[PDB]
């Protein structure tokens, strides 16, 4: 359970981590290596401040079974996304006609 | 039983974390299939998908509106909040179903190439999810309002608490990975 | 209005089939007239259909597998003969058409519809029970969870006279399996079929997991638990974790081949190799899933024959942990020879092989339950022995396939075939029959009959090893799964062996079912009064067999480990509670079978393509959940009256005993 | 079980016979734990039978340090020298990995149909049906793709088998050390007629008997020299008989391939 004031918070730091990237992507601000790591670092903060503000996730609802539950399923997604990624970008480089 | 329903919401969401996570892993492996059609960069108009995303995201922080209205028991102004926070998701899925029309009638459609099958499959789905949860709401709202906030209403308002902004965060994802990356 | 369902669907010309579809026919026909005969139309529907009892549903699930076990044996004897006659130089009577029909359903109904739900059930009818749970977290979602298993059942047996099922192999590699190569609707049956019991598989999981971390009896600790409640635990998480990849990849290739799109396609940016990919980061995770929960059966069964405690409990815990972790990372084992490169499949071997260690820790964590104890040779604890010694032959070829060198000459052979028979076999198999005969006193109140179950379990080994033990070997001379046709004679010695090794099996599979038969005949004079037959260590073993549908009148409370087993020492069994409680318990409710059978009409309509009927059947699924979602009255309180008769009852036969 | 003359465990090729050892090491490190396992399971069920009233019963002894340590150790031990091997050996056995001869390469495209193998010799301009010829010794460098389906190209006696793909490329390297005809098969399940999907891999005994066959193959009436004629030879078959064309079409494996990436 949380409160306005910690909701209008997340509510603007949402708000400016969504405006920086687009405005970057869409103006060209910096070098594309700049620009993918700004996106990519403020969707991750995004999505925690998300976590934080507006789930209340916290290591103490449900026994910390919630905080646990969590981290699993994250690291699972990365094993898998990245696993996948890897797999077949080496399958796909060696399907090629050298 | 609430905190027992509420926690077990939370396991269902993870295991529909991993199936987006699945989606994403898809959309990466296909991203260059384009087929000699269109690219991300051809059709991802950056304004549309910021205006969508405001509309998601003002969804949300309406919905954590109904749920402090909930936590001061005051029914009325948790169906305003939910009504408001309805009409903002309807909005993004009309915006969604649009940009998939547009798609469609000018032969983009999924069946068009393997970039197009799999955006069409992740950001659809992502969409399928926001219907959902309309419906969801709608339910939620009518049963509110027949009976107020009883404790199996508020339960339900926790779990499509849960759900909501589950489907945000999965949008910053989204937009994220699919068009931003495009676009640049 | 009727899609492309038509009389040609049935396959009259089939002899075989036709005879087939009449034979269930008329068993459909006496089922439903002897239930009127008898008139218990009324008391199934109110006591087992629309029960929300784990006990009842751990029952219906295990019968459900029982009954899919009779096909899948009768496809893989059919698969046995035909090899056997095709290797003499002769046609057989399966055509390749009907014979890759018949390996592609035995190989999902084994899978699914066996192994899934047999251990499914064994979860559901004990886990509450050691916990000291008067339930699942979601009763509702139990019943739901099984009749979604229940529609996927008869889709899979619907294709049988209506169309026809995949013939692409148990996992319906594409483009083999698209629209283009797979037109037929058999493709349809194995998707539709595999989403609608994922979705209760899911539902099972999340149900199974909440219940063990928040429903476990005051005093009981995660390390006070029993082993079997920390294997369904860990088989949970990985349902879990894992069916939503096989929800999405189905989905994809049903995209795929309902809409035109390019996931898996050969040309316009498609990639099959990624639904291999995906097929198997879900399949690893569901061959542990089937295998822990055994592991669970024989730990418990291991120590209460061998009137021992459980040699190494933590280190037991902690390998089924780490076995859950790491079945996570292995799946590209399944595809070494499709062409990753060194690294990536030195990487998975090794990963595969690693995972390999806990398995032996659990082995001889087992072994040393049996040293130095009293054993008692019932016929759970041959199950158990076999199983320890068929499973480790099976995990010695599993590993060795696990190293890609010689994966490159075994993949996809008889070897392949051999290692994962003999690992289901000598493990899923053995500890579902161990685990029925250990807890089919606590579920019915009578035990089986001990004479035909040791007859069971010797044709089942025996069998196992003549059927097999010939695989490993063919697989060795270069015989490839899925052969049909003019197989080459020099298979033929050993495929005939595997057809009596096969025969062998089917005389198990009539033991058992002689076994059931007689032991419901003579329950009388096999009952089981005390509800602590073998003298158990948990609790399950505390309550009256059956156990009230309520399990406890009181909720238990745990200071140690193999609690009843403190209990009985301590002099604190079957004490008299100084007064009695009403007990909150949740209603029956028939919205589980009305949603199922609208998901039913559902997958049937998309099979067939009748479009409105999908349509209809959709919107009744979510309409009969809104509708449920607005009842009020889903639970009731017991009567102290009827807790205090239950229990005296209890108590009477309790002093009767000693 | 096992077959001593089997085409595994008696290979005639070089990648099959270090495959046998690889095969033969796993096994025998295994059974170091494996027979310990099986045999204290017998041993412990007779010993301490309940009949038994010798034996020490131990009903209370749950834990043992000394025990854990053995039982976690030696599995690590023989999974660290397994992994160990298993590096080395996937490296060294890379099914793309060039083999170190003096002989040069012969080079054959295969290609997978429904369902038959056909082969190409880009170097010797002619093509076959189901039946393959290279001189011994020399080693043979397959590019493996498929016409419909998936495939697994696998001659079992020789060594590894790798997977046929359409519009894409697979690369496995072969060689014969004795002469001999050498089984082939499809070991990827690919439809209806997958059973017949059989070709013969002739390994000459020098490169005169090559070039006789490949001679033989050159006064073939038919040709390949069009893409029409691969897709009326492409039409579903089962069962094809061996068949020779000649002034096969340069390029066609990679005309093959550029069909599915348009
Ligand atoms: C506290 C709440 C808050 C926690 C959350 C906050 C922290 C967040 C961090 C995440 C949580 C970590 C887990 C903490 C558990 C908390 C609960 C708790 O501890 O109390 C319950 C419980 C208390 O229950 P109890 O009722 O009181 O009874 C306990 C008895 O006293 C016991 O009596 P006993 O006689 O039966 O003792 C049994 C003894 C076994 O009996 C023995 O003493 C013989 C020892 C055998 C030595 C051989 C080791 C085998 C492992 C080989 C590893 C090779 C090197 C690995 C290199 C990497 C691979 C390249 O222990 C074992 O079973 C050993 C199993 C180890 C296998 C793990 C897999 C190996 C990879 C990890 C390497 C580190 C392992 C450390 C080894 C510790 C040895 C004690 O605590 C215990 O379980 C006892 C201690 C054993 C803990 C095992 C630790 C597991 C290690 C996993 C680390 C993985 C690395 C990180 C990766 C993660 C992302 C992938
Ligand atoms: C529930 C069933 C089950 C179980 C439990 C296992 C367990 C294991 N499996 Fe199996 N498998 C199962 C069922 C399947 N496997 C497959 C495919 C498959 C493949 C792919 C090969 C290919 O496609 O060519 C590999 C490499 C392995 C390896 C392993 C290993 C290393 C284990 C290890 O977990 C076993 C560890 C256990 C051991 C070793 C025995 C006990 C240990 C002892 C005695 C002491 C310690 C010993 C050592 C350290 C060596 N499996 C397939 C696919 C079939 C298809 O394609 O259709 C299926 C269905
Ligand atoms: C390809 O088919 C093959 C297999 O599958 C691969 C096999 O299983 C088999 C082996 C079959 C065995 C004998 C196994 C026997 C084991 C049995 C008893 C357990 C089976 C479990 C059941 C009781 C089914 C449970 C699910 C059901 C209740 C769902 C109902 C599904 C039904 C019966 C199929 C629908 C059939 C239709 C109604 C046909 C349409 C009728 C027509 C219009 C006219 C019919 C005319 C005739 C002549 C009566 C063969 C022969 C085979 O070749
Ligand atoms: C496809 C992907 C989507 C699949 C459906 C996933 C959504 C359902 C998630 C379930 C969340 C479980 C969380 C636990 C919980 O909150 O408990 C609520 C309830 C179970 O609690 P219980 O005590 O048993 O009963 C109360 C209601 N009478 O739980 C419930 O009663 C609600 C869940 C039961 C309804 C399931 C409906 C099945 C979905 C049908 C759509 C199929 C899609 C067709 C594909 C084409
Ligand atoms: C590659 C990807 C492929 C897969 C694609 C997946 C697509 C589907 C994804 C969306 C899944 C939707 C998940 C819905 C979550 C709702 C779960 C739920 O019921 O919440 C539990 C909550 C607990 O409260 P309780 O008192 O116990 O009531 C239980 C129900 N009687 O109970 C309640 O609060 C009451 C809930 C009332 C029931 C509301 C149901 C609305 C959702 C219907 C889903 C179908 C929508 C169709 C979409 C349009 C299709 C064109
Ligand atoms: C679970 C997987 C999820 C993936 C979803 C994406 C796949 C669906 C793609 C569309 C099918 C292909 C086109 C066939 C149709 C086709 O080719 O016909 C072309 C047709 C245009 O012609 P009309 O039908 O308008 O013409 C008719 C007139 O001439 C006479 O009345 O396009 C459409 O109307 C479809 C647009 C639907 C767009 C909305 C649906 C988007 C998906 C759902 C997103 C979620 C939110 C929905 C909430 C309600
Ligand atoms: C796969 C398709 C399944 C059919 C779905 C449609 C169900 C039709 C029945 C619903 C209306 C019932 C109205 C109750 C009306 C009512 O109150 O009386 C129902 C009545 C219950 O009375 P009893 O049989 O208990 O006898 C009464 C005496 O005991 C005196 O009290 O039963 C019947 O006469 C038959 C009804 C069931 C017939 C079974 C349907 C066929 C099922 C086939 C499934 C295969 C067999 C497997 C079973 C495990
Ligand atoms: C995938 C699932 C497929 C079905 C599996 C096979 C089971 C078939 C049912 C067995 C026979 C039940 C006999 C009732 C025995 C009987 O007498 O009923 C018992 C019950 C209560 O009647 P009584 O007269 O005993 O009244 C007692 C009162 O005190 C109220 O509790 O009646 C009902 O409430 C209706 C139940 C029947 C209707 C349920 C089936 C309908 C749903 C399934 C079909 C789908 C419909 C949608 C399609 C568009
Ligand atoms: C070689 C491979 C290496 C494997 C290492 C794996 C390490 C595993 C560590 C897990 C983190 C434990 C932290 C819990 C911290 C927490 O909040 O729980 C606290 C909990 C304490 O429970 P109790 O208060 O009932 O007391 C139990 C004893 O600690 C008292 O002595 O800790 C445990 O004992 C848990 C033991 C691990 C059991 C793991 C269960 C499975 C984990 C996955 C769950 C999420 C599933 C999500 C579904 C998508
Ligand atoms: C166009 C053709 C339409 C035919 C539809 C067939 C409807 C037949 C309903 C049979 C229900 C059997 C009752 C068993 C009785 C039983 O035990 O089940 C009762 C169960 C839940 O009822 P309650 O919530 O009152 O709980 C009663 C007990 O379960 C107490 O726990 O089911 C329902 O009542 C849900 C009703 C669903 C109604 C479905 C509406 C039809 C959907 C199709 C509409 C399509 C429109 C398309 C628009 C795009
Ligand atoms: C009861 C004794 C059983 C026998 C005699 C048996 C026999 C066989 C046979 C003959 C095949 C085809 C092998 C080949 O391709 O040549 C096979 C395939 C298979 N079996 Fe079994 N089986 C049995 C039990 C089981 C069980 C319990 C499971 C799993 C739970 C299972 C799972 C499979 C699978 C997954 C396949 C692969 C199907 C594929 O081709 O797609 N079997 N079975
Ligand atoms: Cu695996
Ligand atoms: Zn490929």
């Amino acid at each position: 359970h949380g409160s306005v004031k910690t909701y209008m918070t997340g509510f603007i730091l949402s708000i400016i981590l969504t405006v920086i990237p687009f405005w970057m992507v869409m103006t060209g601000a910096a070098s594309p290596a700049v620009i993918l790591g700004t996106i990519l670092a403020m969707a991750v903060v995004q999505v925690l401040v998300h976590l934080v503000c507006f789930l209340h996730m916290n290591t103490k609802s449900d026994e910390g079974w919630n905080m646990t539950a969590f981290v699993f399923t994250v690291l699972i997604i990365a094993i898998l996304v990245v696993g996948s990624i890897w797999i077949m970008w080496n399958l796909n480089y060696n399907m090629m006609m050298h | 039983a609430g905190g027992t329903k509420i926690f077990g919401f939370w396991i269902y969401l993870m295991s529909d974390c991993i199936l987006f996570s699945i989606l994403f892993a898809t959309y990466a492996v296909l991203v260059n299939g384009t087929a000699g059609g269109p690219t991300g960069k051809d059709i991802f108009e950056l304004p549309f998908v910021l205006v969508e995303t405001f509309l998601l995201l003002f969804s949300s922080i309406t919905y954590g509106m109904a749920a402090i209205a909930m936590y001061k028991n005051n029914k009325s102004q948790v169906i305003s909040w939910l009504a408001l926070t309805w009409l903002f998701g309807a909005g993004f899925i009309g915006m969604e179903i649009y940009e998939f029309h547009h798609l469609i009638v000018n032969g983009m459609g999924p069946d068009r190439s393997g970039f197009l099958s799999a955006f069409f499959a992740l950001v659809g789905t992502h969409g399928l999810h926001v219907t959902s949860g309309l419906i969801w709401m709608a339910v939620l709202m009518v049963q509110i309002a027949r009976r107020g906030l009883t404790s199996t209403n508020r339960t339900r308002i926790m779990c499509l608490s849960l759900f909501w902004h589950f489907l945000d965060v999965v949008w910053i994802c989204v937009f994220t990975v699919v068009y931003l990356m495009g676009a640049m | 209005m009727f899609g492309k369902l038509s009389l040609d669907a049935v396959p009259f010309h089939e002899p075989i089939v036709m005879v087939t579809i009449a034979g269930i026919i008329l068993g459909g026909l006496a089922l439903v007239g002897l239930i009127t005969y008898f008139g218990k139309w009324t008391y199934l529907w109110k006591e087992w259909l629309t029960s929300v009892d784990h006990k009842r549903l751990g029952i219906m699930y295990i019968i459900v597998a029982i009954v899919m076990l009779l096909r899948g044996f009768a496809d893989a004897i059919m698969m046995r003969s035909q090899q056997a006659l095709a290797s003499a130089g002769e046609a057989g009577f399966l055509p390749p058409h009907h014979y890759d029909q018949i390996f592609t359903a035995h190989g999902v109904i084994m899978i699914f519809f066996v192994a899934m739900p047999f251990v499914i059930g064994l979860m559901n009818l004990v886990v509450p029970l050691q916990i000291g749970a008067r339930d699942v977290a979601f009763p509702f979602l139990n019943n739901l969870s099984f009749w979604f298993t229940v529609v996927g059942v008869i889709l899979v047996n619907v294709s049988l006279g209506v169309g026809e099922f995949a013939q692409t192999g148990w996992l319906a590699y594409p483009p083999l399996s698209g629209i283009e190569y797979s037109p037929g609707v058999g493709v349809d049956y194995w998707i539709w079929s595999l989403q609608l019991s994922g979705i209760g598989t899911t539902l099972t999981g999340i149900n199974f997991f909440v219940t063990i971390l928040k429903m476990r009896a005051p005093g009981m600790t995660m390390f006070k638990m029993p082993v079997f409640t920390w294997a369904s635990l860990c088989a949970n998480v990985l349902i879990i974790a894992s069916f939503p990849i096989l929800t999405v990849t189905v989905a994809l290739l049903t995209l795929d081949r309902y809409l035109g799109t390019h996931f898996f396609t050969n040309d316009m940016g498609g990639n099959m190799m990624m639904y291999i990919n995906l097929i198997w980061a879900w399949g690893h995770p569901e061959v542990y899933i089937l295998i822990l929960p055994v592991f669970g059966v024989f730990s418990e069964i291991a120590a209460t024959f061998s009137r021992k405690r459980l040699f190494g409990y933590t280190s037991l815990v902690w390998a089924t942990v780490c076995i859950t972790v790491l079945s996570f990372i292995v799946w590209l084992h399944h595809f070494f020879t499709m062409g990753a490169g060194a690294n990536v499949n030195a990487f998975f071997g090794i990963t595969t092989m690693i995972i390999a260690i806990p398995t032996g820790v659990k082995i001889f964590n087992w072994l040393f339950t049996m040293y130095q104890g009293r054993i008692v040779f019932h016929s759970a604890m041959l199950w158990t022995i076999g199983f320890i010694v068929t499973f480790s032959v099976g995990g010695m070829t599993g590993v060795l396939l696990a190293v890609p060198g010689a994966d490159f000459v075994l993949h996809n052979s008889l070897f392949l075939i051999a290692h994962f028979h003999n690992v289901i076999i000598g493990g899923v198999v053995f500890g579902c029959f161990a685990g029925m005969t250990y807890w089919w006193p606590k579920a019915f109140g009578f035990k089986l009959n001990e004479t035909w179950g040791k007859r069971a379990f010797w044709f089942w080994i025996i069998g196992f090893f003549v059927a097999f033990m010939p695989l490993y070997a063919l697989g060795f001379m270069g015989m490839t799964r899925r052969l049909s046709q003019q197989i080459d004679p020099q298979f033929h010695t050993m495929l005939m062996i595997a057809a009596s090794g096969a025969v062998l099996i089917a005389l198990g599979i009539l033991c058992l079912v002689i076994q059931m038969y007689v032991s419901i005949r003579d329950r009388d004079q096999n009952r089981d009064l005390t509800g602590d037959p073998w003298g158990g260590r948990t609790l399950e073993w505390a309550t009256s067999s059956p156990p009230p549908f309520y399990n406890f009148a009181v909720v238990p409370h745990v200071h140690e480990r193999d609690a009843f087993w403190e209990m009985k020492e301590k002099g604190e069994a079957y004490k008299k509670p100084d007064h009695y409680e009403e007990i909150h318990m949740p209603k029956n409710s028939g919205a589980g079978i009305v949603i199922a059978a609208f998901s039913t009409i559902f997958g049937f309509a998309m099979i067939w393509h009748i479009w409105w009927l999908a349509i209809v059947g959709f919107a009744g699924m979510i309409i009969t959940w809104i509708v449920k979602s607005f009842d009020e009255d889903v639970d009731y309180y017991v009567p102290v009256a009827e807790i205090e008769k239950l229990e005296n009852q209890h108590f009477d036969e309790i002093t009767k005993a000693g | 079980l096992s077959g001593c003359n089997s085409a595994l465990l008696d290979p005639k090729g070089q990648i099959g016979l270090e495959q046998r050892s690889l095969i033969l090491t796993a096994f025998g490190l295994m059974l170091i734990v494996v027979i310990p396992a099986i045999l204290m399971a017998v041993g412990f069920a007779w010993k301490y039978r309940a009949s038994n009233k010798d034996a020490k019963y131990s009903p209370n002894w749950s834990h043992s340090n000394k025990v854990e340590a053995v039982v976690w150790t030696v599995p690590i031990l023989i999974i660290i020298f397994l992994a160990v091997l298993t590096w080395k050996t996937t490296h060294a056995l890379e099914p793309s990995k060039p083999l170190a001869h003096d002989e040069k390469p012969i080079t054959i495209e295969v290609v997978s149909m429904d369902w038959k193998w056909f082969f190409i010799y880009p170097e010797q301009g002619i093509a076959t049906v189901n039946e393959i010829a290279f001189p011994a010794n020399t080693p043979v460098y397959f590019k493996v793709t498929s016409n419909s389906v998936m495939n697994s190209f696998f001659i079992p006696r020789l060594g590894s088998q790798i997977y046929a793909m359409a519009g894409m490329q697979t690369r496995l390297h072969l060689i014969a050390n004795e002469p001999g005809t050498y089984d082939g098969i499809s070991a990827s399940y690919s439809g209806p007629g997958f059973s017949g999907m059989k070709f013969k891999a002739i390994a000459t005994p020098d490169r005169a008997a090559f070039d006789q066959w490949v001679a033989k193959a050159k006064q073939s009436p038919n040709t390949m020299s069009d893409m029409a004629a691969f897709e009326k030879l492409a039409a579903p078959s089962e069962y094809n008989q061996v068949e020779y064309f000649s002034n096969v079409k340069p390029d066609l494996f990679a005309d093959v391939i550029n069909k599915f990436m348009a």
